[PDB]
């Protein structure tokens, strides 16, 4: 069995509205803040990686308490 | 030990050596431990829903049987409150001849 040894804390989100009324969400893992731009990390391992289309559900639309930034591009 | 009744059965079995000892875990216990179980599982963080929100749990299990995200996060109001309303429902039927309640009567009675 897989097992930790050590954690970190960080502030996570589930998902954000990046563009006109869109919607993603990580596959398996939270988006967190790094300098006003979010990246993807998986849900065992402390790891920043960029947005990519590989890890994210895509939605038609965003949930209503879904973070808020035009500023990310997919 | 002490009263007037006689036409119990507990203690006439007692007193014949049937007894029926009390188990190695209360019940407040398990009952702790399933709140701690149901907790966990709605609040951050989230051990017990596999890490996400419990709101969001719902709507992809729904999701995932075939209704289209468009729908579900613009009834996401009338989705919490059906919720509700189940919740209330289930918890009243137990008032009248329910089938859980056959079971429970069913095995102590047996």
């Amino acid at each position: 069995s897989y097992k930790p040894i050590s954690f970190k804390t960080v502030l996570v989100s589930p998902g954000l509205c990046i563009s006109g009324d869109v919607g993603i969400a990580p596959k398996q893992g939270y988006f967190i803040k790094h300098n006003d731009h979010w990246m993807f990390t998986g849900s065992s391992y402390y790891y920043p990686e960029p947005i990519s289309d590989k890890n994210v559900v895509f939605m038609n639309t965003c949930s209503v308490n879904f973070t808020k930034a035009p500023l990310v591009y997919l | 030990t002490g009263g007037s009744e006689i036409r119990d059965l507990l203690c006439v079995q007692s007193f014949n050596g049937i007894k029926v000892l009390p188990p190695i875990l209360s019940e407040s216990q398990i009952s702790g431990y399933t709140t701690a179980a149901t907790v966990a599982a709605m609040f951050p963080p989230w051990s017990a829903a596999a890490g996400i929100p419990f709101s969001l749990n719902v709507q992809y299990r729904i999701n995932g049987l075939g209704v289209t995200m468009d729908v579900l996060n613009k009834n996401q109001k009338l989705i919490a409150t059906a919720f509700n309303n189940a919740l209330l429902s289930i918890q009243n039927g137990f008032s009248a001849t329910n089938s859980a309640l056959a079971k429970i009567q069913s095995v102590v009675n047996s």
